[PDB]
């Protein structure tokens, strides 16, 4: 493992999956 | 008797040393002054030059 | 990782499929799922959608068709009730230790970049410095401040707020000035063990050929990655993990860290001997531990030596204690090898100080 | 019997030397030059450095031009340079790498080197084809030759490490006078002014005054109390200045027959390397083994500048005959003009 | 004018000679300079004879590297002025008659200005016992004793870190290492990491001579290097 | 001028008690070490003893050691060599030598045949 592009690729993956769970909470409890 | 060449002319060589007209140092320092002072502006590196007059600049 | 953007395609796709489809419950789309025809009475029940990617796809939404076959709405509200809690089976506060690590590295980066700024300066305003084993370290210097720099460069543009060229610059700066400090941490290694392990090497020849070999091998294969990545997969800003894209930079990068850790081994395995070896071993006191360990200890930041503890780590879950200790070590280290890099081989160098001393006597007495 | 009475007959005449000398000390160069306004804090700065030097600088001497250098080094290389626009106008490769002086002839037409290989090589400038050839090798010194200085193009003055002074002739290639008096090994010349008498100290604490058409020893000066590395006449021939390395210089009066003035600081631990005066003689530049050159006042005792510029001990300095600037090589193989 | 031509055909000029300047900086950083400075019982003139391609100069080369040493005969006994020439060698090589128990004060002493002079102190010293099958031969005797020169000798033992051929008395090896002893109590009380000694036990008929000064010499090369970098 | 004027030395049956003096003067005695050399007849001079600028630093050759002391004083400007116990072996002119250079622990040609800050010596004999 190169530490410093694995911290890269689990901080983008990371910020990029709250991005899809804010959506989805919201969509979802609309659709309740 | 191989130091008797060495001390022949050595012995000799201290009177040719002992006859000579020495003068005072009142005098000889007083040339000194004399020297150094008449070629009082002839001295660059004494009194520095303009850089007009200065070949290293 | 699926984004944003993708999820909100696929079901735009899924909603296209369900339009093309469409006393029972008539089908509809629901802004998630399409729900079938339901038959009146019954409670209807499908499989939690594949095309949400965060969804439990073992299990089921439901609706309830009342007798009339109309979808039964939720008491006092125009909507339909709808079960989806099988499907959403916790996105809630998971990440804040990557904020953390960043002020780790944002400090280590910062005096690594302040003290590393004097140090280039220090060997260059002195002519009499102006060696080639200098001229190894003022590259070597140039190499981490550019890493401490491309790092700041990177979390300004990406993490923080036609568009993906802007930040697909720093992450291929970012990704060839980190392998350019790799690769001048080896010079300066394959350097040291050409003075010692050949007879007479030419001192100040061959160095041509580290310039071109720091700086000039990483623009090989960042110019390899970066190809391989916009014909196949162009997804989004390149910060973000391909199929294998990853290992066309940095196992060059890991095979620089194996080797420098041989040629470290070589360097110990000849002071050790030297230190024995000396006036026909008569001068040795039998307790030259003293200096073999601190000679072994100054030679850890010029060589990449923590770097080996975690090299062939694969990728882990970001929590557990094998990836929090590899960051926590590995950035604390990475931070401050420039700190001590400057420390070690400019400010308590002989030689520099030795020129401050004189250097002070000209600048004031003159 | 007669070699017994002889050495105490010789201690007697040194007696009578003691009570002349001091007969004639009536004041000091310290209380006539008491009123004498300071030259004042001087201040020089490198105006030109010459690289080219591969080792050790180890002497060095202008023409009578006052434009064009001489270098010698170690390395084997004898470069010819124009301070005026650093530029090297020779460098000649020499036979033996081991130079230890080097002159300029003062017609300007030759150069001379020599070393440990204990022989003087003339180089002719002015030749047929353009380049440089060896004019003559002076064989006959059983020593390595410390300093060589000119008088005309047919005539030369070579120091050695056997004790000796020699006056050749370019022509014919053997000494014409030779030189006997010194003790230990001679280390340096200066021909006078006017170019009939010449001094030499040697490695025995003792400088003596030659006169070269007699071929004898005029007068010996004593009062240092170790080995003399440098000397200079004064500009007007009647006085020279002694290096040594008990890291003092002494001014010497030749009609007044003894010492005239020491150049001391206390903080100096460290021998001189090389001596020489301005061209009114008022002031005494100085070598040093602690890489610096230290300017003295030459009639009143007080250091009055430092040309600090060198990473390695100053082993030759020289100044123009017009005055308008000093050289000082060194074992950094570094020439510095200074002004 | 041809003012602007003058000082057209000097840069000219200058621009010529400062490239041989530079072919000539190549060879001079590529050759090893060494001086060899014994004594006349010492035998210097054999290890010259062994050496295979005013001041004599001699050339050898190993392994592809020029060495010239030089035999500074022709100067007279004092050579405190002299000797400051040769700051600069990559080595000394001082060989010393070790069979010769009278004149090894003479050596000692010798070798003593050397390593303690101002000039010297970073020029190391590959010194070689010379005419080890004399110094087998008067020990074995037992007619000349080397108490009777070193008191220090009565009470002293062959070292451990030692390594006799086969064939040799204990008696021999005592005389041997307590020779070299001697020098090296000098090297190793003062110097203080500039320059090291390098003892070697030399026959008048030993040819790995060559070989040894240019192991000895990259070994000085090596420790020069590495004290640049701080590590001894 | 350097002058090292000695004294002491003279017939003395062996076993004997000698005390040798060298007078220094045109020079500061207290920067030099001070050596004291031996010419035996039918050889070359040979290094006795010598003792640094402070007298801590103390040698002697091999033949001599604990029989010969080496002594300085500063004040008077004068340097010492106790003999006793004397052999047939120590007949020779001992010179007392200066150091070529000031604040140096090297001394380069004390030994040497024409050295210029060396005694003109004493001769001390052994025999009945």
């Amino acid at each position: 493992a190169v530490s410093e592009h694995q911290l890269l690729h689990d901080k983008g993956k990371s910020i990029q999956d709250l991005r899809r769970r804010f959506f989805l909470h919201h969509l979802i409890a609309e659709i309740h | 008797t191989a130091s008797i060449a060495q001390a022949r002319k050595l012995v000799e060589q201290l009177k040719m040393e002992a006859n000579i007209d020495r003068i005072k140092v009142s005098k000889a320092a007083a040339d000194l002054m004399a020297y150094c002072e008449a070629h009082a502006k002839e001295d660059p590196l004494l009194t520095p030059v303009p850089a007009s007059e200065n070949p290293f600049r | 990782v699926m984004t944003k953007e993708e999820q909100i395609f696929l079901l735009h796709r899924a909603q296209a499929q369900c339009e093309k489809r469409l006393r029972p419950c008539l089908p509809e789309w629901d802004h998630i799922l399409c729900w079938p025809l339901g038959a009146p009475g019954e409670v209807v029940a499908v499989p939690c959608p594949d095309y949400i990617y965060d969804f439990n796809h073992k299990g089921h939404a439901y609706r309830r068709c009342d007798r009339n076959g109309s979808w039964e709405l939720v008491p006092g509200h125009n909507r339909t009730w709808a079960n989806y809690s099988e499907c959403v089976k916790n996105e809630t506060r998971e990440r804040e230790v990557f904020d953390r690590l960043g002020m780790i590295y944002t400090v280590g980066y910062s005096v690594s970049l302040a003290s590393l700024t004097v140090a280039v300066l220090i060997l260059a305003y002195f002519r009499r410095l102006h060696c080639t084993r200098n001229y190894i370290h003022m590259h070597l210097f140039l190499s981490f401040m550019l890493r401490a720099v491309s790092i700041f460069v990177k979390d300004a543009v990406l993490y923080s707020g036609a568009g993906y060229a802007g930040c697909r610059v720093a992450v291929t700066f970012f990704l060839y000035f980190l392998a350019t400090n790799y690769y001048w941490i080896l010079v300066e290694g394959l350097y040291l063990h050409s003075l010692i392990f050949m007879a007479f090497f030419s001192e100040k020849k061959y160095l041509w050929g580290f310039t071109v070999f720091g700086w000039g091998l990483p623009a090989v294969f960042v110019a390899v990655w970066v190809s391989v990545r916009a014909t196949l997969a162009n997804t989004g800003c390149w910060d973000l993990s391909s199929g294998n894209k990853k290992w066309i930079i940095q196992v060059p990068i890991l095979a620089s860290i194996v080797l420098n850790f041989i040629l470290f081994i070589n360097i110990v395995r000849v002071l050790a001997t030297k230190l024995r070896e000396t006036n026909a071993g008569r001068c040795d006191t039998r307790q030259q531990y003293r200096k073999l360990l601190k000679s072994t200890l100054v030679l850890m930041p010029l060589f990449g030596v923590h770097y080996i503890v975690f090299m062939a780590t694969p990728y882990t879950e970001v929590s557990g204690t094998l990836w929090q200790v590899q960051m926590h070590y590995e950035m604390l280290f990475n931070s401050f090898q420039g700190f001590f890099v400057a420390i070690i081989y400019c400010f308590c160098n002989g030689e520099v100080q030795a020129e401050i001393k004189k250097s002070w006597s000209r600048w004031t007495l003159a | 019997s007669e070699l017994d009475q002889l050495r105490q007959e010789a201690e007697q005449l040194k007696n009578q030397i003691r009570d002349a000398r001091k007969a004639c000390a009536d004041a000091t160069l310290s209380q006539i030059t008491n009123n004498i306004d300071p030259v004042g804090r001087i201040q020089m700065r490198t105006r030109r450095t010459l690289r080219g030097h591969l080792a050790k600088i180890y002497a060095m001497h202008w023409g009578t031009d006052s434009r064009l250098l001489v270098s010698a080094s170690q390395d084997g290389k004898l470069i010819i340079w124009d301070s005026y626009t650093t530029n090297k106008v020779h460098a000649i490769p020499l036979r033996s790498s081991w130079v230890m002086t080097c002159a300029y002839a003062p017609s300007g037409n030759y150069v001379a080197c020599g070393g440990l290989d204990n022989i003087c090589s003339i180089y002719n400038l002015k030749t047929r084809e353009g380049n440089v050839r060896v004019s003559r090798e002076l064989a006959g010194h059983t020593g390595y030759l410390s300093c060589c200085r000119f008088l005309d193009d047919n005539q030369i003055v070579t120091s050695s490490g056997d004790t000796t002074c020699a006056l050749w002739d370019i022509e014919t290639g053997q000494q014409t006078t030779t030189f006997t008096g010194h003790t230990g090994d001679v280390m340096s010349l200066s021909l006078a002014p006017d170019t009939r008498l010449f001094v030499s100290g040697a490695c025995d604490a003792s400088a003596k005054l030659w006169d070269v058409r007699e071929g004898m020893c005029r007068q010996t000066f004593t009062g240092h109390e170790s080995d003399i590395n440098a000397i200079c006449f004064f500009p007007n021939g009647n006085a020279f200045a002694t290096g040594s390395d008990d890291a003092t210089c002494r001014l010497f009066d030749l009609r007044a027959d003894q010492e005239l003035m020491t150049y001391s600081h206390d903080n100096i631990i460290c021998g001189i390397t090389s001596v020489s005066f301005s061209k009114s003689g008022r002031l005494l530049l100085a070598g040093y083994d602690d890489f610096n050159c230290n300017v003295w006042d030459a009639l009143k005792a007080d250091r009055a500048g430092v040309l600090a510029g060198h990473d390695n001990r100053v082993s030759c300095l020289g100044v123009t005959d017009d005055g308008m600037a000093v050289a000082t090589g060194s074992w950094d193989s570094f020439l510095k003009i200074w002004n | 004018e041809d003012q602007r031509n003058e000082e057209k055909a000097q840069r000219e000029a200058n621009k010529k000679i400062e490239k041989q300047l530079q072919k000539d900086k190549q060879v001079y950083r590529a050759t090893h300079r060494l001086l060899l400075l014994g004594a006349d019982n010492s035998g210097k003139s054999t290890i010259v004879k062994q050496m295979r391609i005013g001041i004599f100069e001699t050339k050898f080369q190993v392994d592809k590297v020029n060495f010239h040493m030089f035999d500074v005969g022709g100067q007279r006994d004092e050579r405190r002025k002299w000797i400051q020439c040769f700051n600069d060698v990559t080595a000394i090589i001082f060989v010393v008659d070790s069979s010769d128990y009278n004149r090894l004060q003479e050596a000692l002493n010798l070798f003593k200005s050397i390593w303690n002079n101002r000039w010297l102190r970073t020029i190391s010293v590959i010194l070689f016992l010379n005419k080890q099958d004399l110094l087998a031969e008067k020990v074995l005797a037992g007619k000349s004793k080397i108490e009777d020169y070193f008191p220090e000798f009565a009470r002293y033992t062959t070292p451990e870190d030692a390594t006799p051929e086969p064939g040799e008395d204990p008696r021999v090896t005592r005389a041997k290492y307590f020779i070299r002893d001697e020098f090296l109590r000098i090297s190793t009380a003062s110097g203080d990491g500039r320059h090291y000694c390098y003892p070697h036990f030399t026959c008048a008929v030993d040819t790995e001579n060559a070989r040894r000064i240019f192991n000895d010499c990259r070994d000085i090369i090596q420790r020069m290097h590495l004290r640049q970098y701080e590590l001894l | 001028q350097v002058q090292l004027q000695e004294s002491g030395g003279g017939l003395v049956q062996p076993g004997g008690s000698l005390r040798l003096s060298c007078a220094a003067s045109g020079f500061t005695f207290s920067n030099y070490k001070m050596n004291w050399v031996r010419q035996a007849p039918g050889k070359g001079l040979e290094w006795v003893s010598d003792i640094s600028q402070s007298g801590a630093s103390i040698s002697y050759t091999g033949s001599v050691k604990g029989r010969f002391t080496i002594s300085r004083d500063n004040a008077k400007n004068t340097l010492y060599l106790q003999m006793n116990s004397l052999k047939p072996e120590d007949t020779a002119v001992y010179y007392c030598a200066r150091c070529p250079a000031p604040f140096t622990r090297d001394c380069f040609d004390v030994t040497s045949t024409t050295y210029a800050y060396r005694g003109q010596g004493t001769q001390v004999t052994v025999s009945s």
